[PDB]
């Protein structure tokens, strides 16, 4: 009964870490979807046609 | 049955099943922040 009591004492603190960490990830994952839509409205404005042609004589790399 | 230490362990097996339910969400929502952070 000593081994099972020590499992029980640990899970009183543990359910608090899991609750606080699911709320952090679900609000962060709502903000990541809004970043990629906002920056894409400004990429699409610059990608506007028409645009000159070239070739690459060299990549310095 | 008779023992009152079986009633103590049943409260923490409902928190342990919740820890299995939470693991499937947390590891799935964490992998979606890693993909979108390379795009960002």
């Amino acid at each position: 009964t000593q081994e099972l009591q020590t499992r029980a004492k640990l899970l009183d603190n543990e359910i608090r870490i899991f609750r606080s960490e699911l709320q952090r990830l679900s609000h962060e994952n709502n903000v990541m979807l809004e970043k990629i839509k906002d920056n894409k409205e400004k990429i699409k404005n610059n990608r506007q046609l028409p645009y000159l042609v070239a070739n690459v004589v060299e990549v310095m790399d | 049955e008779q023992e009152a230490h079986n009633k103590a362990l049943n409260q923490f097996k409902r928190k342990l099943l919740e820890h299995r339910r939470y693991d499937d969400q947390l590891k799935q929502r964490r992998q979606n922040i890693r993909d979108l952070e390379k795009l960002y």
